[PDB]
């Protein structure tokens, strides 16, 4: 009814420990969600065009041309790690657990409140807010996944990460098909590169509406909505990283001479000439057996063209890579391709008291060593006459195409049947948790944006809207915009995310890396004197595991 | 010790083409040396003309071109202007993280 | 945009010490390898020191090894060159140098400061 | 038999996770123990006397005068943390667990080998080692605890901490009663202070022998000995520390004015005069209610005379304290009374390749804040007129007894019915695990050397000896020493220590302190290029818990 | 046993900088609060700087605040006094001072070094 | 500003008793000031005579005694020897971690 609550606030994470080292981690997340009535009650097909920016030669990477259907609905998205765990919970998970499973998801809307705003004609602004007890909130659960999948974490538009801070839903929109051509150029190109937007292909048109595709529930102040429990079928997520490169696979060479005194200058020596050694190599025309030429079971990681942009029907897009750059751990400035960069606002980890539109940014460096150091790569002749001469070796400094800033590694691909790689680690708090699998016939082996992928399906998107609150002067025949009473809603969203995790075991004599609070990061986890909070990112795959 | 040799002095008429060369007493200059060319006027700090043997910083006129000729680095000024008269210094990346600088070439526009 | 300003150059007797400070602006200081070059009065440019990497690894020319120390403070966006046991041969104009390639270094001085003069004389 | 093994080497730690967040931690420890035949086959009553050292005025703290029975037996002691856990196991325990229980203990001796040494008469030394298949090893388990309790951890004489490094037992001895008087003096005292050893009281004589008190088993090469499982009845051991001082107990004062801008210089203010405030204080003659005078439920910690030496029948001994010094965490140089200092050799954590008799030493700073900062203490008159004047206040700088180096805090005791304190934390690897309770009528509330105390009893001490290997010329009537064949033994000792532990829970938004490997301590856990190992100490009570 | 040796004192022009180094031996350097005192030619002793605690907290006299920096390296058992913007009033003999009370400081100079003379003159 | 005042000069006959005093222009000296007394000879570094107002370092003759007299620190030399002629400096601990030094007293043994 009007004066009866329809739900309870719960934001507790429970760790129920099972037998055999397994734990059920049920994270509860409760938020107060504020929603305004849509700017327009219609669906719009809006073409965003920034040909001015890309008309500058060399700016083709800044292309934003696209077409989107803007809908009157808003999306309630909780597909981010920060929506579910605080730094203490994440510390417990990443320190005491070795693998993580995604078990189930539930969400519900309760304690719906709808208020109308009456603004007076007095010259200084003044307004009052009245409860509209008969107003309704339109809630649609796309449990069949009919609507396009538009996760908000990629735009930093999920629910807020603070239980005590009210959050908002994101206005929903989806991509409409378009055709676009953009010939790349550079500073110094003469003429106007081909840069046109060709329109839309009629055979690819797909105009979706929530009304025609999903059942819609009208919730009054005394109503509540529950989606029901959804159960995932994803793969386990490892909370351990691998450190072994191809150089550290298998049996090391026997050292016939060992150091007689400790110290950094004292080295063990194999004691056998490199061309007189025993072993197996894939180089059938050389007698040298070294750490770089000896046979290994397979290849850890792969090389791909980095900062390569491929053009397709809808324009250019960067070629993704599964693994981050090698050497970003020895030198943090080397983080670039494959090291995801997260930019977020005050709702999602940035200092809440900051002013301005500049977001808080961080580049994530994974502990796994599956990356590549292209500056140390090279190609050489099949003859393999050592030491190699100039014409028989292609080095990373050799120009490709006549460009001194482009080398073969930029266009180099080593993906093959022997490539072995890991899934992307969870990124806390701004990383996505689960992502829908592509509906293609042949599917990618992994996604670079979420550690869990939906093989069959994952829970339907939740859409909310303020039902039209018409005045007495509504005329559907009029071409002017619908006249509505200014209405807004505040409702409580509660979600339950259930994981299954395995407790880690100590395999080595030495201790391992753990996340800990210290003097440097001590104040990143507590509020300031005025209430300013923040959530800094945390690494997940802290403990190491042996690859081979 | 690494020694970078370049012409002590060079001359070019206005609107002409001149080439300043930068070599090594022992060895050859390649793109692995990342030859850099810097311009210095009297009483002023050096100005970067070329980096990575071909790249001129934004604002550097196109009349300056960097290349690798033979076993040396070459800086070619085509249509040399009066303001191009200055001391041009060549920097070679000698591996590891060591840099070496040439003796410098005093280019005067007649 | 990218600006480097050197300071601390002053007349000093042989065998003394001096710290040159280089203030950088217009760019992320910690993301670029920095260095100190020097030009003797009437002589050509000579590379002095280089600081590179997120670990602040340092390399020095043979003429200043053991005597010069190159360091950086990214909080202040400052580069410090501390010279000890200064000699008459160290008298010169010292230029701040910044490499423009953060993830792929140019291995060359992209930007230069105005320079600070250091005179060593008894 | 001769060629049949009687046991298996096991040095694995198993973490069997139970329901409700409990885990059984069974640590297995296997060692190769080398034993030499005793120097003498007799019991000796030896008086150690160092009157020369204490005859120097001011050196009374260096008194070593005592009397001990030296026995022909050796003690096998595994009552140290390093005997059971490696750094990885300890990291897991201290990071993932909140409390620890001592469940059970087992030990056994197997694969007994006895060898005789034959030394030739050749001028350059040369010798051979022959198996004595009929020789015996005497093993006595004092399961009834008849013999004096002499834990070896206090002398750094337990078994080695490395599974792959053979260890030795410690020759056993116990204290014999003696009377000693030593009048304290100082540099500048005139005359010879009273310094005598008065002998032994006949009413306190207690001469114990293993033969007359314990059954003795003779183990030949084909024999093994098992003590059987012993079960403890000790109290739980907390793996969390308390941070709350009396200043942080209860409801804080309400701040009527809060800072309007974040920063270290902006403070909240109570906004009420200290003499106009409301609350409860134990000072019935003052209207001031402040953070130092407001009533608290009880007292956390206590003050005791530090570096006070009490003399008794057997001489002077330092007065122990339960808690360490306050301020040893803000300044590590303040560690002194109550901060245990451990000195150990190469068997028990010191770099195994070091040379010399200098031991490796460390002072343990506990994370618990139950200590005192005596420099901030003071006494003042009951009148309590503020600001206090010279004659109405006794400060820590005021001489006591006319000595400018002694103040009231040195003789100050605040232990009372309101004192609340914690048990001593485990010290890894050199700390003792369990200790026998005193047989007095009134027993201490805790022990300062071990976190677990034996209420009724704890497992009997294990004594080993090489059975006499007589030659053909033995004559018991001769007053000369017994002539034996030079014999020694090597046997494998295996022990099982079972703990019950509770998994910790995340109670706060922020993360907590965890033990982690880093660049600074990275090489403290791995061998050097020549095999040099070490075991650095680790703190146990890392996570905090609320006292009130 | 306990020995302190100061070095680095030299003639320096006004406005310069100089680092005095104090080497200590015969005791655990990190366990004792150290300091720098100075005596002007023909004048009395004047306290300059103090470094105390395991956290290396530093205090300075008003005459040298902002200009002097006191630091310590326990690995080298060394105490460093870096003076910047040296004035003619800074000309004096600088003495290393060690407090003998590690857990209970004497709050007085237990041990003194031979001292190093610093002359500031144009 | 804290100022420590002590007698600029003092004299004592051999074998006599002399007392050097150390006070504060504003305030009084107590054991909380940890008065220290140091002896300096011509061309030599200061030597610590007394610390904590009563403690003389090992090797300091017993003829030197530190105390608190009135509102000042007192250093008494009894049976003064010829080698006791020197400059005696008084150090006061001014709270926090600030130290102050007196002007010094030149004690000459007649």
């Amino acid at each position: 009814g009007v004066g009866i609550s329809t739900g309870t606030f719960n934001n507790q994470t429970e760790f129920k420990f099972l037998e055999n080292g397994w734990v059920y981690i049920t994270a509860n997340s409760s938020r107060l969600v504020h929603l305004n009535m849509p700017e327009s009650e219609n669906y719009r097909r809006v073409v965003v065009n920034n040909l001015d920016k890309t008309a500058v030669n060399g700016n083709m990477a800044l292309d934003d041309t696209h077409a989107e259907i803007v809908t009157p609905w808003s999306l309630v998205d909780a597909n981010a790690w920060g929506v579910w765990f605080n730094p203490g919970d994440w510390q417990l998970i990443v320190n005491t657990m070795s693998e993580l499973h995604l078990v189930s998801f539930e969400q519900e809307i309760f304690n719906v409140v709808l208020k109308t705003v009456s603004e007076s004609a007095t010259q200084p602004p003044t307004k009052v807010y009245n409860n509209d007890l008969t107003a309704s909130l339109m809630v649609a659960l796309d449990s069949n996944n009919t609507m396009p999948f538009t996760p908000a974490a990629m735009r930093s538009e999920t629910l807020g990460f603070y239980p005590w801070k009210p959050t908002i839903p994101t206005p929903w929109r989806y991509y409409f098909q378009w055709d676009r051509t953009l010939i790349p150029s550079h500073t110094g190109t003469s003429g106007t590169p081909t840069n046109i937007y060709h329109g839309t292909d009629p055979d690819d048109v797909q105009f979706y509406t929530i009304e025609n595709s999903v059942p819609v529930h009208l919730l009054r102040t005394g109503d509540e909505f529950a989606t029901g429990t959804f159960f995932f079928d994803c793969k386990p997520c490892r909370l351990t990283h691998t450190w072994q490169t191809n150089r550290a696979l298998g049996l090391p060479p026997f050292l016939n001479s060992l150091p007689q005194s400790e110290g950094g200058t004292n080295f063990g020596y194999i004691g056998v000439q490199q061309d007189k050694r025993r072993g197996v190599t894939q180089m059938g025309n050389t007698n040298y057996i070294t750490e770089a030429t000896i046979m290994r079971p397979a290849e850890v990681g792969y090389s791909a063209p980095y900062y390569s942009f491929e053009a397709s029907t809808q324009g250019p897009f960067k070629t993704p890579i599964a693994a981050g750059r090698g050497g970003a751990q020895t030198d943090e400035n080397q983080a670039a391709d494959g090291d995801p960069r997260y930019a977020f606002g005050r709702q999602h980890g940035q200092k809440t008291t900051t002013t301005g539109e500049t977001p808080e940014r961080f580049t994530y460096i994974a502990h796994q060593d599956t990356g590549r150091y292209p500056e140390g790569d090279w190609i050489q002749n099949i003859n393999f006459n050592l030491p190699v001469t100039d014409d028989n070796v292609l080095l990373p400094t050799d120009p490709i195409g006549g460009k001194t800033g482009i080398n073969y590694t930029n266009i180099f691909n080593t993906y093959g049947p022997l490539t072995a790689l890991n899934n992307v680690p969870p990124v806390y708090p701004n990383g996505q948790i689960w992502d829908k699998e592509f509906d293609t016939d042949l599917k990618p082996r992994l996604h670079v944006n979420a550690p869990f992928v939906c093989q069959n399906n994952c829970p339907g998107q939740l859409f909310v809207k303020v039902a039209p609150n018409l005045t007495n002067q509504y005329d559907p025949d009029a071409s002017a915009n619908m006249s509505r009473i200014v209405t807004y809603s505040d409702f409580w969203w509660k979600g339950k995310l259930v994981f299954k995790a395995k407790l880690r075991a100590s395999h080595t004599w030495n201790p391992i890396q753990q996340m800990s609070i210290n003097v440097d990061n001590q104040f990143n986890y507590v509020p300031s004197n005025i209430g300013g909070m923040k959530i800094v990112y945390e690494k997940s795959q802290l403990a190491p595991r042996k690859l081979y | 010790q690494t020694v970078v040799t370049q012409e002590p002095s060079l001359s070019v008429s206005p609107g002409g083409t001149v080439t300043l060369t930068c070599g090594l007493s022992s060895g050859s200059v390649s793109t692995s040396n990342y030859p850099g060319w810097y311009q210095q006027t009297l009483g002023r700090a050096p100005r970067t003309i070329i980096y990575r043997t071909s790249s001129r910083p934004s604002g550097v006129p196109n009349r300056f071109s960097g290349s690798i000729s033979g076993n040396k680095a070459a800086l070619t000024i085509t249509g040399a202007q009066p303001e191009d008269e200055a001391d041009y210094y060549c920097s070679l990346y000698m591996g590891s993280y060591t840099y070496v600088f040439g003796s410098g070439t005093q280019l005067t526009v007649l | 945009e990218v600006q480097l300003v050197e300071s601390g150059g002053d007349l000093v007797k042989p065998g003394g010490s001096l710290r040159l400070s280089c203030v950088a602006s217009g760019f992320t200081f910690s993301s670029y390898n920095m260095g100190w070059v020097r030009q003797a009065p009437g002589k050509g440019l000579q590379w002095v020191a280089w600081i590179y990497g997120s670990r602040s690894s340092t390399n020095y020319a043979d003429a200043v090894k053991g005597r010069f120390t190159i360091s950086r403070d990214n909080a202040k966006n400052t580069l410090y060159l501390q010279m000890n046991s200064l000699r008459a041969e160290d008298t010169a104009v010292y230029y701040c140098a910044r490499d423009g390639g953060s993830p792929a270094a140019y291995y060359g001085m992209d930007y230069w400061g105005p320079g600070t003069s250091l005179f060593v004389s008894s």
